[PDB]
């Protein structure tokens, strides 16, 4: 589990997980 | 008084993710509008404008984008693909894998 994992998956999955991630604020930034 | 190329079907920017970059583009090239299929090179953008643009992407989206991506995706619709991956990079990669494996 490292940043390259997210850049290894295709855009379809990239935006899918990004949405869930932003919505769940697991480590999101409000700066 | 003749500049740019002839339009026939202008394509409006998409919501807040796409319009966000599109708004800045005409200000940089001093253009009219930005269409989702218009190429920065046809519109009036040149390498030096891509350098400053990257610097804006960095502060606008709070990420670290490289100039090569901008030239590789010379239009609004293509550019969003880079924001998607760059945005995820600010989130934690450990917790990300837990959400990722649970996605549809």
């Amino acid at each position: 589990m490292n940043n390259n994992e997210l850049t290894s998956l295709p855009l379809a999955e990239r935006k899918r997980l990004l949405e869930l991630a932003k919505a769940a604020k697991l480590s999101r930034q409000h700066y | 008084d003749h500049s740019s190329v002839i339009t026939q079907e202008y394509a409006a920017p998409q919501g807040e993710i796409e319009e966000q970059l599109a708004d800045i583009w005409q200000t940089i090239l001093k253009i009219d509008r930005i269409g989702r299929y218009d190429n920065f090179f046809e519109l009036g953008g040149h390498s030096l404008l891509v350098l400053q643009l990257q610097s804006r992407i960095n502060e606008i989206f709070d990420v670290d984008i490289s100039i090569q991506q901008l030239f590789a995706h010379p239009s609004i619709c293509q550019l969003e693909e880079c924001i998607i991956n760059a945005q995820l990079l600010q989130f934690d990669a450990d917790s990300l894998q837990d959400i990722y494996k649970s996605m549809e």
